[PDB]
């Protein structure tokens, strides 16, 4: 994979491995966000 | 039997690592004897520095430039180890042609 | 579905003109038309004709030049002349002036088509 | 109102970024390295322009049939 | 020289008094680096009295 | 072939030294040009369609400038001395099947997991001397490996007599028992072969192997039969096919990036390297720094290649021409 | 990275995303009236 | 270059001639072989991947055999010597506009309905002589034609000094009138040039031309100012670009007809003709007539090329080896 797997698909091509390739991407490339209206996690953890 | 990493051949054919006998688990231990030490929280830092284009994330136009060249480098790094609690619960048998 | 409608901003806005398409002619259709209404019970329309205020502009006829210089039509057909008088009002269906500009122009082509029907009936019966 | 060509532009876009404040890496486990259409968060520049154009209209003087007004 | 010149520019084209003018600033397609600049101007004032 | 680059690599062929740009007459000429203030070095080279220069080397920004001889880029085709292990039996044991296995490792695909296995076989008989054995097994190893109908050339197999002990007599699929008339054969030499080479599409790559023996019973024990020792190689492939592929890649940096993609419609680049001659390589590797807070190095290299005639005269004239114009300490090889 | 905890727990990652789906807007003349 | 065949035409490069079939060692060698009864003729040649034979020429069934030298296949570049028309005025009259129009005719596209017209313009002075006219005229023709920023050269412009009377004064766009210091000019010579050439894809063709004149008013009569005659040609295009295109076509009769088409998945044939050398051509036309009712002929030909240096030492050896082997009467050029 490169990005999130192609969402502009017909419904029949959203097979068992297309959904798993989407979910395996969230396992790997979803830890670092430039959130626009949230603080950092290390900033919030210090507050608690 | 992987011949890409195992390069010394045995005299009786095949790679020399094929003739190595390993008894990993002797009895039960009430706790994992061999386990893969991983740091809690150390996800691998996917890290890109780039210039005006980023070919990986696909970003045209950069507000914060690291430098001035058409480049995008990936830097990823992992802190990792393993631990064997009782190496006396594990008996090996290595061919000597692997030279210890 | 683009026929006389402005499907924008999640909403479906019409100017009143019904572009009755996708069916075919009267003789090609199983039903012989789109059967828009049963209100005469077989109120049957074809692929070329357009409707404004339950009045059907026919695509079979032509525009004579004696009623082209008067009543000021632009198209080659009465359906194509009603398809050009609604070009301003099809993009601004909530405009007060354009709904006045559309109702005034559709009555002209109504009087242009009705004059063509009576002059044809006088020609055939004469 | 979006065409399927225009959905293909929306689909091919940034949707992931990477670590951020040769890179020297500091802070140990939390490693820290030391008018444009996307936001480095996966967003799209919707610029909307509203303006007052000019329209040619007609003021028309007509007579009521029943009374001469 | 940029425009494919493999014979050279004559010595008459490099004299005193010849004005020179900016066209553009090309780079590669691959591993490009920074070129070019931007020029400005200033206004002057006039004077009258009563 | 495709090589690795340190952000660029561009090649010029030094077919001549003309000492000025007004003497560049034939294609492939070279002058190393520099000024009096030794700060810029560049090469006005005569291409087949005009005079072309290089990127201008700042002589404060060179990193290494090393010229290599043509003897340092020759792949030595490895050999193996297959003999009788005298510990098991000095004579062939008169009832056993004597089988030798060749374990090839790059086959038709690169990884060491793509393999190929060929065999030679001799039934040993009573009264068969060791010289009658190597006469019988080099033929049986040539009938499987030096055959005419195999897909690719695998190995070259010789015999070595005890009288001469330096010259190799070639054994092929057509050599009979009567052609090899000698009674003092003492080893079987199994040598690598140069694989076929195509410009730009099929790189110079070789097939390694390992001669492995099979077990033949002696007094009940299944003792491995022979010994194979890596003797020093005596045949090398020349540098003709690496530099011919090296001009094919680095011409796409200064020119068209694709080579034949769509053939009514290509820009036919004329190449200057004869693939049938040996060539020397000179690599001036440098960079480009600016004057800012963003300064550091865009690393580059320029390869110059001159023909090798045995004592490296056409390369040393280029080094002797760069050393005076630029003032660098490039070692005359 | 880590499927387990030291209290013997299981790392359960729920992901929710907005995929794109193809729909058709059909304009149907009703037989009774014309609307 | 797609040429016409009666039936099939095979080209074989004779880079070297041997006398025995076991002598062929390099790519390009050829031997003419036959019987001792003179009933067949065929050429065993050395391809770069094996020894190849030709077809068996029945020596009763040859039609013609003629050898063509290199100078017969050299295209003579035509020249047009433009002078001022003597009966109008041998000197330029003051105040008239002298315009010459060069009418090209196969500018792109074979038809003559694709044309091209280049112009030269001179307004004469009161002190302009006839020798000062051609200086100002050819400085204007090479200003319009031979600009470096064009696509292709079309014609070459030459002045003639009558003191030399045989040595051309070449006029290009980079020349001024300060370079032309001669005061005795008698004509302008306009000569066509060599078009580019890419083998197989672009044949060797030329653009013809004829200069035309506009009328001037000398004495109230609108007379044309000049006359253009064609002198004998002195520059010739060599034979190298014609024989390389002749091997490229006829290497699809022996070899593969799919030249380069699906670019990684092809076979490439190696061509033994260097396009920078002149060649001599030998054509043996013959046929095949079968036994009983297949009496229709298959009229086919075999072409052989051999490079010559001045005196044709290689083709007269190639003709001389065939007539002692076959029994023909091929003319030694």
């Amino acid at each position: 994979f490169l990005n999130f797997p192609r969402q502009m698909l017909p419904f029949s091509k959203k097979t068992k491995q297309w959904r798993k390739d989407c979910l395996l991407w969230a396992n790997q490339k979803t830890f670092f966000n430039y959130s626009l209206v949230r603080k950092s996690v290390i900033h919030k953890k210090i507050n608690y | 039997d992987d011949p890409v990493r195992n390069k010394i051949l045995h005299p009786m054919g095949g790679v020399a690592f094929s003739y190595r006998y390993d008894i990993w688990y002797i009895g039960t231990m009430d706790q994992p004897n061999i386990f893969k030490c991983k740091i809690k929280g150390d996800n691998e830092y996917r890290g890109y520095q780039w210039g005006i284009r980023n070919p990986f994330t696909g970003q045209k136009g950069n507000p914060y430039m690291s430098f001035d060249e058409d480049s995008a480098v990936i830097h990823r790094m992992a802190t990792l180890g393993v631990c064997v609690l009782d190496p006396t619960r594990t008996m090996s048998l290595i061919p000597a042609i692997l030279q210890g | 579905a683009f026929g006389g409608w402005l499907n924008t901003q999640g909403g479906d806005f019409t100017n009143g003109v019904t572009f009755i398409n996708e069916g075919g002619s009267h003789e090609e259709n199983p039903y012989q038309g789109i059967q828009i209404g049963v209100d005469g019970a077989p109120n049957l329309v074809e692929q070329g004709e357009v409707v404004y205020d339950d009045y059907v502009f026919s695509d079979r006829m032509e525009i004579p030049d004696d009623i082209r210089k008067e009543y000021k039509l632009r198209g080659k057909t009465f359906a194509k002349a009603a398809k050009s008088a609604q070009r301003e009002s099809e993009e601004r269906p909530n405009d007060p002036l354009s709904t006045k500009g559309l109702q005034a122009a559709m009555e002209r082509i109504a009087t242009a088509q009705e004059e063509a029907r009576q002059r044809k009936e006088a020609h055939r019966e004469g | 109102v979006l065409s399927p060509k225009d959905i293909k532009y929306i689909e091919t876009m940034p949707d992931y970024i990477g670590q951020g404040a040769d890179e020297i890496t500091v802070r140990d486990g939390t490693y820290f390295f030391d008018l444009l259409p996307y936001d480095l968060a996966g967003n799209l520049r919707v610029l909307r322009l509203y303006w007052k154009s000019k329209r040619k209209i007609l003021k028309v003087k007509s007579y009521d049939p029943e009374t001469g007004e | 020289l940029m425009g494919g010149n493999t014979q050279g520019v004559p010595a008459e084209r490099l004299q005193q008094g010849e004005r020179f003018s900016i066209e553009f600033a090309p780079v590669e397609k691959e591993l490009s680096r920074k070129v070019g600049d931007v020029r400005f101007t200033s206004p002057v004032s006039m004077r009258n009295e009563w | 072939m495709v090589i690795s680059i340190n952000q660029v690599r561009q090649l010029y062929v030094a077919k001549a030294l003309k000492a000025n740009t007004a003497a560049l007459t034939t294609a492939g000429d070279i002058v190393p040009k520099a000024d009096t203030a030794k700060t810029t070095l560049y090469f006005q080279s005569m291409s087949p369609a005009g005079i072309v220069a290089s990127d201008k080397i700042n002589l404060k920004h060179v990193l290494y400038a090393k010229a290599t001889p043509s003897e340092a880029l020759a792949h030595k085709l490895v050999r193996y001395s297959v003999t009788l292990d005298a510990d098991v039996s000095a004579t062939p044991v008169a009832g056993q099947n004597y089988i030798l296995r060749l374990a090839f490792r790059q086959y038709i695909g690169l990884s060491e997991e793509d393999q190929y296995f060929k065999y030679g076989e001799v039934i040993a008989r009573s009264g068969m001397t060791a010289s009658d054995f190597y006469k019988k097994m080099a033929i049986s190893l040539a009938k499987n490996l030096e055959n005419k109908t195999e897909s690719t050339p695998l190995v070259n197999i010789y015999l070595i007599s005890a009288a001469a002990a330096s010259t190799d007599v070639p054994v092929t699929s057509a050599t009979k028992e009567s052609d090899l008339t000698a009674t003092d054969y003492n080893q079987i030499i199994i040598e690598e072969t140069e694989q076929p080479w195509v410009l730009g599409m099929m790189p110079q790559a070789f097939i390694p192997f390992t001669p492995q023996f099979l077990t033949i019973t002696v007094d009940g024990e299944d003792r491995l039969w022979g010994v194979a020792t890596v003797v020093t190689p005596t045949k090398t492939v020349p540098d003709g096919h690496l530099i011919a592929d090296l001009e094919y890649f680095c011409m796409g940096a200064r020119g068209d990036i694709y080579r034949g993609m769509g053939y009514p419609n290509i820009i036919k680049t004329t190449y200057l390297v004869d693939p049938g001659a040996v060539y020397d390589v000179l690599d001036i590797h440098y960079f480009y720094t600016g004057s800012n807070e963003s300064v550091q190095k865009s690393e580059k290299t320029i390869t110059l290649v001159a023909v090798d005639d045995g004592s490296h005269t056409a390369m040393n004239a280029l080094i002797g021409a760069i050393n005076t114009a630029s003032g660098l300490t490039i070692a005359t090889l």
